[PDB]
């Protein structure tokens, strides 16, 4: 072949760049917000007398 | 900020002008009845410092091994203590005014390491306890542990005796409340129906002034701060 034996496969390509972006880049804030709501619901039920 | 002498002159030329407890020239109170005003004055100042968080003071307590209860009394301070009775005082007031024994309610406790020690937390193993309002209890005194206690402090006790405390430090807007309360005790002590009706009016006036202060918030009693739970809960 006469060149490097490595192959690059990006997931979401970046304009004029090698490394792509995974799905975790866009969902950073959404996961944190969702986690806060779930913990709040459990705390309301868990700490309540029953 | 005025001395105790001006209080007698203000009362003589104020609410108590008509009564016979003042001198002929209405310039001072009789020496035979000065302690009567002092008892009322001490009572009035305690009530004001309870309703309003005017004064906040902090003390330094040095832990001593073998002792779990640390009363906040004057005789345990480094100043004005008996070396014959207590061998080593644990309350340090080396600088500034002496410890006046004016503890009402403990607010927060911080140690020398810079952290916050939980107070009256029964489920917390390392929390302090207060079996009495003016007594601080530690269940594990260490070698060099030193505690700082922030508490709501009342005004120091006034006394006409020599080398006593004879200065009044209250906000000037509460002066009418002080005079009304003192007059209330004087008139209600006469056991006279004419004076009893007058005494009730002064008590209502004292309460009216206090609620006026709360309504307009002249003492800055309220306190708010930036919310920190937003980051603690991870809302982001």
């Amino acid at each position: 072949d006469g060149k490097l034996p490595f192959v690059l496969i990006p997931y979401m390509p970046v304009k004029r760049d090698m490394y792509g972006e995974p799905d975790a880049e866009l969902l950073g804030d959404n996961q944190a917000v969702l986690g806060a709501v779930m913990r709040g619901m459990i705390d309301l039920l868990g700490r309540s007398a029953n | 900020m005025y001395y105790i002498e001006e209080l007698f002159c203000r009362l003589a030329n104020g609410v108590l002008n008509n009564t016979g407890i003042v001198t002929d020239d209405r310039g001072d109170i009789e020496d035979d009845s000065k302690p009567f005003i002092i008892v009322a004055a001490n009572e009035a100042l305690t009530r004001l410092h309870g309703r309003f968080n005017m004064r906040n003071n902090n003390v330094v307590v040095e832990m001593q091994e073998g002792r779990t209860n640390y009363p906040l009394l004057a005789k345990y301070a480094v100043q004005s203590y008996d070396p014959n009775e207590v061998k080593c005082p644990f309350i340090m007031d080396l600088a500034g005014e002496k410890f006046a024994e004016d503890v009402i309610r403990i607010l927060e406790v911080y140690d020398d390491k810079g952290r916050r020690r939980p107070l009256n937390d029964r489920n917390n193993p390392c929390s302090l306890f207060t079996p009495r309002p003016n007594v601080l209890q530690n269940n594990a005194p260490k070698a060099w542990e030193v505690l700082n206690v922030m508490y709501q402090a009342k005004h120091p006790k006034l006394s006409t005796a020599e080398d006593g405390y004879n200065e009044i430090d209250i906000p000037d807007t509460l002066d009418p409340a002080l005079d009304a309360y003192i007059a209330y005790r004087y008139y209600t002590s006469l056991n006279t129906p004419e004076s009893s009706a007058k005494a009730a009016e002064y008590l209502s006036f004292y309460d009216s002034i206090c609620r006026e202060v709360v309504e307009y918030d002249l003492t800055s009693d309220t306190e708010v701060d930036t919310n920190t739970l937003f980051r603690k809960r991870g809302w982001r």
